């Protein structure tokens, strides 16, 4: 079971597309679920990410039109229970600590947020947390040097297999990280 | 819904603005500048439907323009000077969109251009970010009313001030006690709560200009705020939402205690723990007890550790 963990596009506040190497990597039939931080601004990107699988998660971001995106979702794949926020309700925004608080109040294996546009994966006290950045590589005020980045999950046993694409220069660079619940 | 604007009518300007902003990425900075300025004519006379629409991208074409100049800092001596006029543009841009009646877009439009200000550091900086962060506040105070817009857009204001290095105790202090003051004067108890004790943080990992770059670490006033929030779920009468407050404000005393609070004594987190025993039994069950249950079990677990 993979599922398709990106957000923050922000099409077309601060850009126009997803780069034309992760739209070629993107390719249906192949995803069976994905999970959206939010921002991708437009229904336009929504349809996009229907016509690649037909288990579609999205939470509400800062700058998202629509209002009637959920502001956080809890989503089970497989034998992991999945939190899902955009990250501008967590303050200071990007913080472990504030970031754990939150995973002791949704009782989640693994959780996945955005908003800070940094690509990040890592473990505390025993339970997971993935960001995977912005899939346009989209302006950030706190960040000057943005690289568009996205993540897929593979797993069907307990363990977790997370491929973080980045493109770095002109092309695409992935690391494989895994991760087990004890 | 009927009443309400399709957006599929406005995917043609979107991908028109978004097309143009990546070409217009090629061109010089000086060049981007006047283009914009043109742009910003050519989509003005569209009118209040589609500059919802054709004018944020401009609003962030500039931000990003500035940090340009900023990189162009040893090439270009005018860059300071080239900063200032594109706020003042991304002010009048924003503005035209209050005119068009709308709020709750140009507020946080204000609030990505106080922050773009807050780091870039050009001459007078501080003052653009002052007057950003004030008219996120004004649209704030007169045009969101719907309790759930008003708890969002708080949120947002005390998160993107939290982060923000730039201003001098004399601008910092007004902005929190402002942050604090319209937190306290939310229209649920819930909601009421939630926002003080979110702003906590601004007394604790907000930065002014005078300690040369150190956090605020007034974990006196951080209490403060978190006794506010304790006073008002004491007010709140539905029992489940109560005990949910509990827990949550405990989890924020947790937070400052191991961020080395000396305030935040063991005292108090054993008061509100035991608080917390009492009163959690008496729920009715459900699925969203056993959620309750199991966020104070979390919090517990984390104690020991």
């Amino acid at each position: 079971m993979l599922v398709l963990v990106l957000g923050d596009l922000h099409i077309p506040h601060r850009c126009n597309s997803l780069p034309a190497k992760f739209k070629k990597l993107l390719v249906p039939g192949k995803i069976q679920h994905i999970l959206c931080t939010g921002n991708l601004c437009t229904k336009e990107s929504y349809d996009y990410l229907k016509t690649l699988a037909g288990d579609v998660h999205i939470v509400r971001g800062d700058f998202d039109e629509n209002l009637n995106y959920p502001e956080q979702k809890v989503v089970t794949v497989g034998q992991f229970k999945i939190g899902l926020i955009h990250g501008h309700q967590v303050i200071p925004w990007g913080d472990m600590a504030s970031l754990a608080l939150l995973q002791r109040q949704f009782d989640v294996d693994i959780l996945i947020s955005g908003h800070t546009h940094k690509f990040e994966a890592f473990e505390h006290e025993n339970k997971f947390y993935i960001n995977p950045g912005s899939a346009t590589g989209a302006y950030n005020a706190l960040e000057t040097n943005i690289i568009p980045s996205f993540v897929l999950m593979d797993i069907q046993a307990s363990t977790v297999v997370t491929y973080v694409y980045q493109l770095i220069g002109d092309d695409v660079k992935v690391e494989r990280i895994e991760y087990k619940k004890p | 819904m009927v009443e309400d604007p399709d957006p599929e009518d406005f995917a043609d300007e979107q991908s028109l603005v978004g097309r143009f902003i990546h070409l217009l990425r090629s061109e010089d900075p000086d060049q981007q500048y006047l283009i914009l300025n043109t742009a910003r004519k050519h989509f003005g006379a569209g009118g209040n439907q589609r500059i919802r629409f054709t004018l944020p991208p401009l609003v962030f074409a500039a931000y990003q323009l500035a940090f340009r100049y900023k990189e162009n800092s040893k090439v270009d001596d005018k860059w300071e000077k080239k900063c200032q006029k594109i706020f003042s543009f991304a002010h009048q841009t924003i503005s035209a969109l209050i005119k068009a009646e709308l709020a709750e877009l140009p507020l946080r439009l204000f609030l990505q251009g106080a922050l773009a200000a807050g780091e870039i550091g050009f001459e007078n900086h501080e003052t653009v970010a002052y007057e950003f962060m004030s008219q996120a506040f004004s649209l704030y105070e007169d045009e969101i009313s719907d309790s759930k817009a008003q708890l969002a857009a708080i949120t947002l204001i005390i998160g993107t001030f939290e982060r923000m290095k730039c201003f001098s105790e004399e601008n910092h202090e007004p902005l929190r006690t402002q942050c604090a003051l319209a937190a306290s004067k939310l229209l649920k108890k819930p909601d009421q709560g939630r926002a003080v004790s979110t702003c906590a943080h601004l007394f604790w990992s907000g930065r002014n200009t005078d300690k040369n770059g150190e956090e605020l670490h007034g974990g006196k006033r951080v209490m403060e705020c978190l006794k506010k929030a304790l006073k008002i779920a004491n007010q709140c009468m539905d029992p489940s939402l109560q005990v949910q407050l509990f827990i949550e404000i405990l989890n924020r005393y947790i937070y400052f205690y191991e961020k080395e609070n000396d305030a935040v004594t063991i005292q108090v987190l054993n008061q509100l723990i035991q608080k917390i025993r009492e009163d959690l039994p008496n729920l009715e069950s459900s699925e969203e007890t056993e959620q309750i249950n199991k966020h104070f079990h979390n919090t517990l677990e984390h104690l020991r550790l």
